[PDB]
């Protein structure tokens, strides 16, 4: 697995790959890691399958009745607190890492990790197995102030990056772009990968 | 390590326990008797881990006696180890599990004479004669040689010496005395204690 | 917590004239792996008290969300009583401890900087609810590198003043770069005085590699 | 154990606690663990007692046939290189970790030497189980070209703060500046710590039921 | 650590020897292994002296309150039964437990040998601890059912002396009870050493 | 643990132009003690005695095998040897056995045949030598006989104030200890005469 | 794996004279091969007539300590006194007992005054096993200085001496002597020596200095 | 599970050992003999794992009669002794160690009687009374008792009977029957099996 | 540990960290991890230290006499086969990888890993704790037909990288840059390692 969000003005970039494994086999090549909590709010599931999902119907479930008890779409913050809280109450017995991030009215486009129960506010985040082998890339090819295409190109050559070198992460880049107008959907293929040095 | 040993008859159940209690090395006590009076045609002989044996076999005469006063009459051989077996039985998947390895002797006035066999584990069988410890390994071919259905009681218990005078010849384990008991329409009956040299 | 996550490595801490100083880089480290260099190991707790954490980052921010509910929880009354350094340093022993005793331990090691009544305050708890107090503290791999260099200058002058123990601290903080291999090169001081809790940062300590040319 | 070393102008300065402890017991109190391998060539002993011991012999015996052999003053790389070759071969079970300081025809040399067998040349270093409080001073007050007051100052306080800091460490601070003119042996160079006693039993008081005396007559 | 018992003719002797040992070091020279529960019943100890103590002391106490609810005092039998249902409680836990309850009752002079599995058995001569072995072979050599008090006293001093000079775990001193018709009577707190010096200049 | 299979306990003491060396004499499997007169303290010479405590089968072969290579040495050389000799000598032999060693921590006691001053020793299991102005111990009893000789010695002390050290250090210490005890001997060694006594010791 | 326990050390000491009772520690907190800290005393005031000396494991000596403090109160309020000596180390078998099968890892020795004025040590081990003694000590160096003790408290190994009773004086000297002597061969013993004097007038403390390596 | 036991006097020595060769459960002989006669003086008494004791036993037997034929005279029972230790100590330390647990009564026409002890570690150790076994740790303490060093030998077969009597009484295992022997100055001699 | 070797004409580039570890302690964070093996051939040491020095030894001893046989400079991939033997044949016994480089007369600027006893020429290799990190930047900013000063560039951006990411490795850059012209040794130091993003 690999998994990456990015943050700027006015929006947030989400991004996976789409590799299901079960040791050196390939459960699902195409499995979308980029599960909706709410309308503009969504979290990039990473680790055990099972753990994840079931994390992210939970979170589900609570921020869409907490989101009618506002009469209002709940923060990032929130739905941040929500996956936290559940991810470290059951620490010992879960084995996934779920990156949230979204939209809100009050403070824009934002990006939190929840690594065994922590909270971080980050303005890019990694995980999953592939993220270990794109640590120097994303850290050299980040600068702040990037659009929303920079976002999107960004995301897709570090997770094609890590793609080729870890064997858990392959497959199909999906991205997912938040914004104030929306929810913007996308499937970058494995055909139309960008290519760089792989010998 | 301990021993129990039981041959039933035409119209009788002989039984025999020996008298060892054990610890680590030492014999402290050449007088100990391993039989319990259920009701009064029925003996449980019992042996197996130290404090197990008798906290398991109390409980059973207990229950065994409550069910007397209860109604009148006491239990069967029969519902007395299938009983025997029932506590075993749940006990065995639990927090508390009797290592118990145990001998039902009885007679019943309309079904006759019964000897019951238990391991540990609660499998219960009856069986014209059977024995418990590292001593049955010894005696059981004895009994398969010399044993039929319409043996004597007198003729039984030179079967009886045959047994535990193998036990003082081949068995590395001590055991110089035993217990004897004989059920039949009578009740329990005491027989002299087979000690030796 | 039976397995750490992300860890947070030394704490320093020492008294000086009229108030405490603390220091702690801001790095969550995944084992090996610096994840988080930009991670504030440091709480202000109330006006008197200050909390430095070793150990996993969750089981601190746990800390932080629980301490920091029960200072709003205080506050509401407004009755003229607070908490000391001194009772947060007692109440944290007591939660390691019952935590510890569960067979459930919040897996961090913690300083407690503090000034009330006059009287500077620094104390340890680790997660077991082994607790004490002392004029300097040095949590984890600090108590074997930094900790020799605040008893060195302290017997020798007792009572620092507070650009003594900032220099002093700066000091620790370039050797802990240096020898800590789960440290960083940023870090945050925080002091207490009767002013209050001031929490400065990020910052950083000049380095020197000229012994790489022998 | 605390020991270390340190790089100077003229020469080098090695340190060691004198403290030698059995389990968590003080065996010894005054123990010299800077070792004798050459003339302008000492060795500090840490880790296992009896292989800090032996090998320090050991080398000292090669270098005594190599120095008689060569009729020249032995190098410090050649002490470094037989120390890590024969440490290497036993796989870390002589478990030796040692600090080799000297001078030789190409200036004054330091060295770690760890049990398995790895080496590191260095200008400062420290080992033994307060190696990390002598390590600390080192760290915050080396400079490039001690003077040989500076650099003895420096050293005891590093091994002073071993010596507090550490358990196993304790006692007195032994010392060895090598310079270029021979080596000075600063054995007992500080005292970092300072009773009433006095159990004086009758004699009469032990009982004894046995008594045989030999007398020997020279 | 080493405890005896036996009945004979003039009532039951109950000797104890006063060595605690963690591990080889000797923890202490002089404990106190006999409760005293009341005049007519005694209690020794060996194994884990905490359990040992705690549940004796339980033991005790249901005795006392046995008297206080009854009007009358505790026999052997059920003082020994009550002892072995706490032990069977706490079946499986690591209790190490190994008394010997001795007493006078209606019933005449009663001895029973109770341990940390339940165990529980009515017999004339026990013994316990480490010393166990070396106890019985002084003990069953000179023993007889009809000693004199002092010959009594005699073989259970002896016994506890010769277990201590070989078993590493036992020593200190021989703490020697004698039960009666009329309750109990401490016999001796007799130093060991000092016996065995004793035999030793005999010869 | 290895070393208290058997137990006992060593110990060796310096006074002024003397010195004195000292062990229980018990041997014993675990609990049970098998006989009261052991012997853990050899003769090396005429002024000069090596004590062996810890394992009784290696405290026997590296007393015979340190005799053999003593016995050589004497024949050889032509003399008695030096305790500084024989401290070296006792290295080299439990040295030899790195990685496989003999379960005897020894302690060594004499007067150096030339001048007469007092010398004391002890090893470890493989041979590291430690040389004290003071005392030496080795046995079950180490941690005991330490607090008995810290607080007990003093400097320069005459052949009768010695003994009396020695005898209540060692006394008082195997009387704490399970598998060190049943009699003490004690040899002081001086000049003109060796000096050996067994104490009235506990027996239990 | 989560071990919850963890070896601080330090010594303990007390002795009952027959109108007085010392009861004494180090100051040194330890943990691996590091020192803690040099001012933790392991002396605890309970009563005016009874104090408790506690070594081993600082997260259970803390606790137990207040534990102890909390059920002074307790019986106080129930039964308007403040308990005796020997009430006490009674009270403390059973909090050790009941954590039989999850231990207190402290070596606890109370000493103090019991009700016929004289002086009266009780020492434990970790799970509540007690009893009255003269002399005891415990913890770290509990091996080195007992078998002192046992010698010049006890006479023990001793004949033409006469059997003096322990003058304040006389005990205050041993106890410092002895902690000396730990303070060199114990590298858990050490910095200073606390010790606490129990008469009838009150608790009064000194301060000697020890090795602080 | 098995069991010797010696006793020196003034001019002799008795020992005897156990008679069961067991397995498993099984008393396989009631009449086993565990001596071995090393020379006419000296007795190995030998007790252990099944197949250690008669190889062991019987290396050393053949070794002491091999000092006999190549110099004309025996091995004396402290020469006996220490090559005994000396063989068992070289072997524990190796790829074959032998477990094993001894006796090894003798006679020296000069030295007078002995009795040596030795365990599987080989530390040997001269006794006035030993035994090997579980046996040993009920009976030491009868020979702790009545045991004197001036005891006549029909007393310390007397004292050796109570011993024996000990083990049928509180001994878990059979050990029905006993060997008996002494050595003194005229060589082994022996007795009667104390059966019971 | 991070180490780095590339390839260019007429020469390779060379670079390594300096921080030995044990574990969270720093035993050395100035150690010089290129060991010469001869006068225009080096090698880029990683794992077991004790391991790695004593093959670098062995190696170096062998090199020396068989250059001398030839009365010529050994070549790159000699030097490389007498690392590899030696690392294949104690390969359960040692625990270091020796990333092999140099320059000859017939084949020019070489580099070769040696990786559990195998043998592979590639452009550039990274080895070490640390390279695991740096693979996503490697494989983005490694192009064809580099100078000197550009490799020398890239092999410090990278080892940078990795050294801000890996607590194992850390402290200086040594450089190596050896050619038919001779060898360039350089010490990037602490002070002067090139930013990038590191929060
Ligand atoms: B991703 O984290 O790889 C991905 C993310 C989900 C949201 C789809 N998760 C999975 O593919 C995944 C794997 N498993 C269970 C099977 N796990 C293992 O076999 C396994 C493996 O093998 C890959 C390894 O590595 C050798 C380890 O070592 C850490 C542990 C378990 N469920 N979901
Ligand atoms: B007595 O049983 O010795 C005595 C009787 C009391 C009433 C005071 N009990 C104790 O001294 C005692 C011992 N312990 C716990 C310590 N146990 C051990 O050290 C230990 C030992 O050594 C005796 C051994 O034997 C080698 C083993 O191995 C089986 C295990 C533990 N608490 N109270
Ligand atoms: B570099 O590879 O880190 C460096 C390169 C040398 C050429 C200088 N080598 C070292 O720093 C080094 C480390 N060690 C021995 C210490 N071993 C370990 O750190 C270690 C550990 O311990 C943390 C672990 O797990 C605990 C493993 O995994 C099994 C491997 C190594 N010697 N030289
Ligand atoms: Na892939
Ligand atoms: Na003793
Ligand atoms: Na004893
Ligand atoms: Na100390
Ligand atoms: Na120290
Ligand atoms: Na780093």
């Amino acid at each position: 697995t690999t998994i990456m969000a990015v943050e700027f003005d006015g929006g947030v970039v989400m991004g996976s790959d789409s590799r299901v494994s079960a040791g050196e086999a390939v459960v699902n090549r195409v499995f979308d890691k980029l599960s909706p909590l709410h309308e503009r709010i969504y979290c990039a599931l990473s680790g055990s399958a099972a753990d994840a999902q079931a994390v992210a119907d939970m979170a589900a479930y609570q921020l869409e009745l907490h989101g009618i008890e506002l009469e209002e779409p709940p923060l990032v913050l929130a739905a941040a607190n929500v996956v936290r809280n559940i991810s470290y109450k059951y620490r010992e017995d879960l084995s996934a890492h779920l990156m949230v991030a979204g939209w809100d009215q009050r403070e824009g486009g934002q990006v939190y990790g929840t690594l065994g129960g922590m909270l971080t506010r980050q303005p890019f985040a990694i995980g999953g197995s592939g993220s270990t082998f794109i640590y120097g890339y994303v850290d050299a090819a980040y600068k702040p102030g990037m659009s929303p295409e920079e976002c999107r190109r960004f995301t897709t050559d570090a997770i094609a990056l890590a793609m080729s070198r870890d064997g858990s992460s392959g497959g199909v880049i999906y991205l997912v772009t938040i914004t104030a107008a929306g929810v913007d959907h996308r499937v970058i293929l494995g055909n139309e990968l960008p290519k760089f040095y792989d010998e | 390590m301990e021993y129990l040993i039981g041959i039933q008859g035409p119209d009788y159940v002989l039984v025999a326990s020996d008298r060892v209690a054990a610890s680590n090395i030492v014999q402290m006590k050449d007088d100990h008797d391993k039989m319990f009076k259920m009701s009064e045609k029925i003996l449980l002989l019992c042996v197996g881990e130290a404090g197990d044996t008798v906290q398991f076999a109390e409980y059973i005469q207990k229950n065994v006696q409550l069910y007397k006063m209860r109604n009148g009459y006491e239990l069967s051989p029969t519902a007395a180890a299938n009983f025997t077996r029932r506590n075993l039985a749940d006990c065995l998947r639990s927090r508390t599990p009797y290592h118990v390895n145990l001998l039902l002797a009885g007679y019943d006035e309309h079904e006759g004479p019964a000897l019951y066999y238990m391991d540990y584990l609660a499998a219960l069988a009856k069986a014209p004669f059977a024995a418990h410890g590292y001593g049955a390994f010894l005696t059981l071919s004895i009994l398969d040689r010399y044993y039929t259905p319409t043996i004597s009681r007198e003729r039984a218990v030179e079967l009886l010496r045959k047994c535990l005078e193998e036990l003082q010849k081949r068995f590395i384990l001590n055991l110089p005395t035993f217990s004897v008991r004989i059920i039949d329409k009578n009740g329990i009956h005491d027989l002299d204690n087979i000690s030796f040299p | 917590t039976q397995n750490p996550m992300v860890t947070g490595t030394s704490v320093l801490g020492v008294k000086f004239e009229g108030g405490v100083v603390i220091a702690a880089d801001m790095l969550g480290s995944y084992g090996s792996l610096a994840r988080f260099r930009n991670i504030s190991r440091i709480m202000r707790v109330n006006n008197s008290t200050m909390l430095g954490a070793s150990g996993d980052y969750a089981d601190f921010q746990y800390l932080k969300q629980v301490l920091g509910q029960m200072v709003i929880d205080e506050e509401l009354l407004g009755d003229g009583h607070s908490y000391s350094p001194r009772a947060i340093h007692s109440w944290l022993t007591r939660a390691m401890y019952s935590r510890r005793s569960k067979m459930n331990p919040l897996w961090n090691t913690m300083v407690i900087g503090g000034y009330a009544d006059g009287e500077s305050f620094l104390g340890y708890v680790d997660m077991l609810g082994v607790a004490y107090e002392a004029p300097s503290l040095a949590t984890g791999y600090g108590a074997y590198l930094a900790q020799p260099l605040l008893r060195e200058v302290l017997e020798k002058q007792p009572v620092l003043s507070q650009t003594e123990a900032r220099d002093l601290v700066e000091r620790c903080m370039r050797v802990l770069y240096y020898r800590d291999a789960r440290s960083y090169n940023r870090f945050q001081i925080a002091t207490v005085t009767e002013k209050g809790v001031e929490i400065e940062g990020p910052l950083s300590t000049e380095t020197n590699w000229d012994i790489a040319h022998m | 154990t605390t020991i270390a070393g340190l790089v100077f102008q003229d020469g080098v300065i090695l340190g060691a606690d004198t403290r030698a402890t059995n389990d968590s017991v003080v065996a010894d109190k005054s123990c010299e663990k800077i070792h004798f391998i050459a003339p302008k060539i000492y060795c500090c002993g840490a880790g296992v007692a009896a292989d800090a011991e032996m090998t320090t012999r050991m080398v000292a015996s090669k270098m005594e046939l190599h120095a008689l052999s060569t009729g020249r003053e032995p190098r410090v790389a050649t002490v470094t290189r037989i120390l890590r070759q024969t440490l290497f071969r036993y796989q870390g079970h002589v478990g030796a970790s040692l600090i080799v300081g000297g001078v030789d025809l190409t200036g004054p040399q330091l060295y770690g030497v760890h049990p398995h067998g790895s080496y590191s040349r260095l200008p400062f270093t420290a080992l033994g189980s307060g190696q990390d409080a002598a390590l600390a001073v080192l760290e915050d007050r080396f400079q490039p070209n001690m003077t040989l007051e500076a650099a003895q100052g420096l050293l005891v306080e590093a091994v002073t703060a071993g010596i507090l800091g550490d358990l196993g460490s304790g006692g007195n601070v032994d010392a060895c500046v090598i310079t270029k003119t021979g080596a000075k042996l600063l054995r007992t160079l500080s005292s970092p710590t300072e009773r009433s006693g006095r159990y004086h039993f009758v004699p009469g008081t032990t009982a004894v039921l046995t008594q045989t005396v030999k007398p020997l007559t020279l | 650590t080493t405890t005896l018992a036996f009945k004979f003719q003039h009532g039951v002797i109950a000797a104890v020897d006063s060595r605690a040992s963690a591990g080889s070091y000797i923890s202490a020279l002089r404990v106190n292994k006999v409760i005293e529960i009341n005049p007519y019943l005694l209690g020794t100890m060996s194994g884990c002296a905490a359990d040992c103590q705690y549940w004796e002391r339980l033991l005790a106490k249901e005795c006392r309150l046995y008297y206080l609810r009854n009007g009358e005092r505790i026999s052997v039998s059920a003082a020994s039964k009550l002892l072995s249902n706490m032990m069977c409680q706490y079946r499986g836990m690591g209790l190490s437990m190994g008394s010997m309850i001795c007493g006078w009752d209606k019933k005449g002079p009663g001895l029973y040998y109770v341990d940390e599995h339940g165990t529980r058995l009515s017999g004339n001569m026990f013994s316990t601890g480490s010393g166990n072995t070396y106890a019985y072979g002084v003990m069953d050599s000179g023993y007889r059912p009809n000693l004199s008090p002092e010959e009594a006293y005699d073989l259970g001093r002896r016994a506890i002396a010769y277990a201590t000079h070989r078993d590493s775990y036992s020593g200190g001193v021989v703490n020697m009870y004698h039960m009666k018709e009329d309750g109990w009577v401490k016999v001796e707190s007799t130093d060991v050493s000092d016996l065995l010096h004793q035999y030793r200049e005999a010869n | 643990s290895i070393m208290s299979y058997n137990g006992g306990a060593v110990m060796a003491m310096k006074g002024k132009n003397c010195v004195a060396i000292a062990a229980d004499r018990r041997f014993g499997i675990q609990a049970q003690m098998v006989t009261t007169d052991f012997q853990k303290i050899f003769p090396m010479g005429d002024r000069l005695y090596i004590g062996l405590a810890g394992l009784a089968t290696d405290v026997q072969t590296v007393a015979q095998r340190l005799k053999f290579r003593l016995n050589l040495y004497e024949l050889k050389e032509g003399r008695q040897i030096k305790p500084y000799t024989l401290m070296s000598m006792v290295a080299n032999l439990l040295y030899e056995k790195r990685f496989g060693p003999y379960y005897t921590e020894p302690v060594i006691a004499g007067l150096d045949p030339k001048t007469f001053k007092p010398f004391i020793c002890s090893l470890d299991l493989i041979g590291c030598p430690m040389v004290t102005d003071d005392f030496v111990v080795s046995g079950t009893c180490a941690e005991q006989m330490y607090g008995m000789c810290e607080s007990l010695w003093e400097p320069n002390m005459d052949p009768d104030h010695l003994f009396e050290t020695i005898s209540q250090a060692m006394l008082n210490a195997v009387d704490r200890d399970a598998v060190s005890g049943m009699g003490v001997i004690v040899h002081i060694i001086e000049k003109d005469k060796i000096t050996t006594r067994t104490l009235k010791a506990r027996m239990d | 794996r989560f071990s919850p326990y963890v070896f601080n050390g330090g010594t303990i000491l007390a002795i009952a004279g027959e109108d007085f009772a010392i009861v004494a520690s180090d100051t040194r907190l330890s943990e691996g091969f590091s020192i803690h800290t040099r001012d933790s005393p392991k002396c605890y005031k309970l009563t005016d007539k009874t104090v408790i000396g506690c070594s081993g494991f600082h997260g259970d000596c803390l606790t137990l300590t207040k534990i102890i403090e909390a059920r002074l109160k307790m019986y106080k309020h129930s039964n308007n006194k403040a308990m005796t000596t020997g009430a006490i180390a009674a009270m403390l078998s059973t909090i050790l007992y009941s954590r039989r099968f999850f231990p207190y890892y402290v070596y606890n020795i109370i000493g103090g005054l019991d009700e016929e004025g004289k002086g009266a040590v009780y020492s434990f081990d970790p799970v509540g096993s007690y009893q009255r003694d003269s002399f005891k000590a415990g913890g770290s160096a509990s091996a080195m200085l007992q078998p002192l003790l046992d010698n010049q408290v006890g006479f023990k190994n001793m004949q033409n001496v006469e059997h003096v009773p322990l003058s304040l004086d006389r005990a205050m000297r041993l106890v410092k002597d002895v902690f000396i002597s730990a303070a060199e061969r114990d590298v858990y013993t050490g910095d200073a020596l606390r010790i606490c004097i129990v008469t009838k007038e009150g608790i009064r403390e000194e301060t000697v200095s020890l090795r602080k390596d």
